[PDB]
């Protein structure tokens, strides 16, 4: 059954504004590549690090911009944290 | 469960038989419904779509609510 390749929930982190930003700009979804739109704010954190990070602890997270499915570093940071 | 957000919604109704449960999902840039299938796939769906609302009601009615 074809659920599509862009319909999977995508990891996020939350900042001081309680507005979530996506982690990276791609992941595997239903056998395909699920990409965010170009320019979308993203955290330059790989999935394996995000999987392990201490939940609900403030980190200083590197900010980036999506370009062809990759979170390109913008050399800016903000506090963010992973939910329960 | 508050660690992911839906980016895009499924375009077509999911067959009712494949569904096991759902959760919701401001915080995220879009309010969303996430259906979980019996093969444990999680599928983002548009809460503004009538079929999404009907399916949530159906899954609510399938189990008795505890206590």
């Amino acid at each position: 059954y074809d659920y599509g390749t862009d319909t999977c929930p995508f990891p996020v982190l939350a900042n001081k504004t309680n507005k979530a930003k996506f982690v990276g700009c791609h992941q595997k979804c239903n056998g395909g590549d699920q990409k965010l739109t170009d320019g979308t704010a993203c955290y330059v954190v790989e999935r394996k690090v995000w999987d392990r990070m201490t939940p609900m602890l403030w980190y200083e997270c590197p900010l980036g911009e999506c370009k062809n499915g990759v979170c390109e570093d913008l050399r800016k940071k903000e506090d963010c944290r992973k939910g329960n | 469960t508050s660690t992911t957000c839906c980016y895009r919604f499924i375009n077509k109704k999911i067959p009712k038989q494949r569904l096991e449960s759902y959760r919701r999902t401001s915080h995220c840039p879009r309010e969303a419904v996430i259906f979980k299938t019996k093969l444990d796939k999680e599928i983002c769906a548009d809460p503004t779509q009538k079929w999404v609302q009907d399916f949530m009601k159906h899954l609510d009615k399938k189990t008795q609510t505890p206590k």
